[PDB]
């Protein structure tokens, strides 16, 4: 059934699985028209499909042309997500196929179940975890490839860079979710922490800076502090 | 007018005939039910006083044979049997009618209730849902499971209703996933009506039979089927107008006849609220909506 804190090591076992987050599929700015009415303008979005064991991110870019002349776009976006995830699964070879797909938002269950009817042995699961994957568009290189897209496109990334050469998947996922949670709660401060130091750079083929093991400890501590500092403001505690 | 003779009533039992019912005391001199209207199916059903578990009964049509009830003390139930000797049967009822040992089917002339509940129900279709080809009548009880229930254990004792499943390849055309899931018209009209049932009369017949088994025997799988057949129509944007009008009439009489005190278990809140207030046909069931609102406003 649902994935939560009780069955959490399951994410790093050897059964292939893929988180799917649809938060950033349908993205709009809201604005005023000449007549003083309100309208939306869409911008490019993306499906965030992530194998948590390897760091594999299938980033399907959703170009604004998808939405042209369509109604009920927030509803359509869930079905479009499910269509594209199904197409991704069909495209991969049998041994690269997920055995489970975990959707971050429960409203994705029915659309994905219906699109995956041809795959009865792939379990479609919700999760009780609050995961920060909406903050994917705070990662500069991901935001840039989405906004510059002129047509539908799939782009592949390893969201863990080379971390798995030195740490386990469990630890890599913990670092990823901490970074994204920090970027989600205070993007400006989080990015300042990551780029404060001129001597630390991001490899051309990476998303995050090249920190030593000891520097990652400092960085991780600074991200935890940021999250608590922000929280004592929200709730005044 | 036809008659169903009882050999006796050796155990205390509540006997129903269609929407009527009588209490019969242990060894009370009860020899059957007369004046049964010809032209409709009927159901004769039982609930023993000493074990109210297992309601059971028999669907039959007096035009298809002469049928009588006799208690079997080995299997512990009232059994329907067919008598092939016309004249023997004819004279038995005659003795029993003459000694006034039969209750009369208590049909008010003004009353169309039973016709309205069985308008589309035909014995020949019952016998394909309930498969026991050596009898002309069909046994049903509280515990029998449906084929769909079995898929999710004794097949010869199953209710073979038509399987309806909104998240199945049968319901969803490749390439029309969102369309077919949000508007079930192709599943209703092409798959079910044109393909499986052949016409709306057979569809309504199975819907009515499912309701009656749910009501009379508390058969939970029949209740599932009744709601599924309602939801499939209401969740379709394109339904022939004559079907919507007929459906409103069908459901009105079903809701009218339901015992008030059974609403909790027999009625599925989700299906009814969706059908009357959310679905494509939320404005096409005026009579059903009115009786539902005046009789079961809580459910909604
Ligand atoms: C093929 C490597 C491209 S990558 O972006 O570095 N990582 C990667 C990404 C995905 N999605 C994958 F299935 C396999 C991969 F190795
Ligand atoms: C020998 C008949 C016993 S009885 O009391 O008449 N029961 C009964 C028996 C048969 N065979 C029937 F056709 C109809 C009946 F009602």
């Amino acid at each position: 059934g649902a994935m939560n804190s009780s069955n959490y090591a399951e994410l790093f076992n050897n059964d292939i699985k893929l988180f799917v987050d649809d938060t950033n599929v349908y993205r709009v700015t809201v604005h005023k028209t000449f007549e003083g009415n309100v309208a939306t303008k869409a911008i490019n979005g993306c499906i965030f499909t992530l194998n948590p064991k390897t760091g594999h991110l299938f980033l399907k870019i959703i170009h604004t042309s998808v939405w042209a002349g369509q109604k009920r776009l927030s509803q359509l976006a869930k079905w479009k997500t499910a269509e594209e995830v199904s197409a991704l699964v069909r495209s991969l070879p049998k041994e690269e196929q997920p055995k489970q797909i975990i959707v971050t938002r429960k409203a994705m269950l029915d659309p994905l179940e219906v699109h995956m009817l041809d795959f009865p042995n792939i379990a479609i699961r919700p999760t009780e975890l609050r995961l920060p994957f909406s903050a994917a568009m705070s990662i500069d290189k991901l935001s840039d490839v989405v906004m510059k897209a002129t047509e539908p496109q799939m782009v592949l990334f390893n969201i863990y860079d080379d971390w798995l050469d030195r740490i386990s998947s469990y630890t890599a996922f913990s670092r990823l979710t901490l970074l994204l949670r920090a970027l989600k709660t205070n993007e400006e401060s989080a990015k300042m922490i990551l780029l404060s130091d001129p001597t630390i750079t991001i490899k051309s083929y990476h998303l995050w800076p090249s920190f030593t093991d000891e520097q990652w400890i400092t960085i991780e501590s600074q991200m935890r502090d940021l999250i608590l500092t922000e929280y004592g403001r929200k709730y005044n505690v | 007018m036809n008659t169903v003779p009882f050999t006796s009533a050796p155990i205390e039992v509540t006997i129903g005939i269609d929407q009527y019912s009588f209490n019969v005391k242990e060894n009370q001199p009860f020899h059957g039910i007369k004046d049964i209207p010809i032209g409709h199916v009927h159901v004769i059903h039982f609930q023993h006083a000493d074990n109210s578990s297992m309601r059971y009964g028999y669907w039959f049509d007096c035009r298809m044979g002469n049928f009588y009830i006799q208690y079997d003390p080995k299997d512990g139930l009232y059994k329907m049997m067919e008598e092939r000797d016309g004249a023997k049967f004819e004279n038995i009822v005659h003795n029993f009618k003459e000694r006034q040992m039969m209750v009369s089917y208590p049909k008010i002339d003004e009353d169309d209730t039973w016709y309205n509940l069985t308008e589309f129900v035909q014995m020949d279709k019952i016998r394909k849902i309930v498969r026991k080809d050596e009898n002309q009548f069909s046994y049903v009880d509280s515990s029998m499971t449906t084929v769909q229930e079995n898929e999710l254990s004794d097949p010869a004792h199953s209710l073979n209703y038509t399987v309806i499943n909104f998240k199945s390849r049968e319901a969803i055309r490749p390439g029309h996933e969102m369309e077919d899931f949000l508007d079930k018209s192709y599943y209703l009209n092409t798959v079910m009506l044109q393909g499986i049932f052949k016409n709306s009369s057979n569809y309504f017949g199975e819907l009515q039979f499912a309701f009656l088994n749910a009501m009379f025997f508390g058969n939970y799988g029949s209740s599932l089927q009744w709601h599924a057949m309602i939801e499939l129509i209401c969740s379709s944007a394109t339904v022939p107008k004559h079907m919507l009008d007929k459906l409103d009439e069908i459901l009105y009489y079903q809701i009218k006849t339901l015992p008030e005190q059974y609403s909790d278990i027999l009625l599925n809140e989700r299906v009814w609220n969706i059908c009357l207030y959310s679905s494509f046909q939320k404005n096409s069931l005026h009579n059903t909506e009115k009786i539902m609102e005046n009789k079961y406003p809580e459910l909604l």
